[PDB]
């Protein structure tokens, strides 16, 4: 990020493919910096969704 | 399958009128895998090839028609998924629908085609799934909705 | 389809496997279907003429 108004939060939100689960998250956003999120998931129902 | 409704809704039923239409819903269901892509969308021509994309309006009709004749026999949902998966990747961020069309004729569609309600009627029978009412996905739709 | 019994009773089975199997009998039922005889027999070329 960067530019004018790093009142933001960037995120790499979740919402799944059938019925309803989700890993909603937030991440920060200051100018210019590459400050990197370590999310994580679980397992699911399925093998491979 | 809203014939097949109509009757046993109004308590109007007979069996082997199931067995016709068994028939019936089976050799149609197979002829839409007649024409498919294996990403899992539909348009007027299809298998065999790549030569072609899917549709918004159609597809829709189709997976409408699969939610409700799977809400009485039985269904794979693989497939129907990965549709999903195509109709999630078409459309903006914050914007509607897009009539990718591929389609066949001028009034098989009896709505006029505006981009209004193409995007609404995508959404919203995506929503007469049996699906959330809260996907991110419908709320870009509803955001269109107040737009539209 | 003989299979399909031998998993039902050697009582291994994982679901959607048979889900997509349920795909393998309704579509050879209808591509076999697009070949019978009228009469309800059936031949190798037959439908269209
Ligand atoms: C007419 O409408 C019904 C919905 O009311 C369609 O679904 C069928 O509904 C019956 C119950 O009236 C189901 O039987 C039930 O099955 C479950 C297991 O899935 C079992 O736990 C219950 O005890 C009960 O036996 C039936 O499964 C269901 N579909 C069928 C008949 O296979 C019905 O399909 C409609 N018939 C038509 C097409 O006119
Ligand atoms: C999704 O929404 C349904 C609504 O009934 C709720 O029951 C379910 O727990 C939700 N699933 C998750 C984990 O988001």
């Amino acid at each position: 990020l960067s530019y004018l108004n790093e009142t933001v939060t960037v995120s790499a939100s979740l919402e799944s493919v059938r019925g309803n689960r989700s890993l909603f998250t937030d991440l920060e956003a200051e100018n210019d910096v590459l400050h990197c999120v370590a999310f994580a998931v679980p397992k699911s129902s399925s093998n491979e969704e | 399958i809203y014939v097949l409704d109509y009757l046993n809704e109004t308590q109007q039923l007979t069996p082997e009128i199931k067995s016709k239409a068994i028939g019936y819903l089976n050799t149609g269901y197979q002829r839409q895998l007649n024409y498919k892509h294996y990403d899992g969308s539909y348009s007027t021509f299809g298998e065999r090839y790549g030569r072609n994309q899917g549709n918004t309006w159609l597809t829709a009709f189709v997976l409408k028609t699969f939610a409700q004749a799977r809400a009485y026999i039985f269904i794979d949902e693989a497939h129907i998924t990965q549709a999903l998966i195509w109709l999630s990747q078409r459309q903006k961020d914050n914007g509607c629908f897009r009539s990718s069309g591929s389609l066949l004729n001028n009034a098989i569609k009896g709505g006029v085609e505006d981009e209004v309600t193409l995007s609404a009627y995508i959404t919203i029978a995506l929503l007469e799934i049996p699906l959330t009412v809260t996907h991110p996905v419908v709320r870009n739709a509803l955001f269109c909705l107040e737009s539209a």
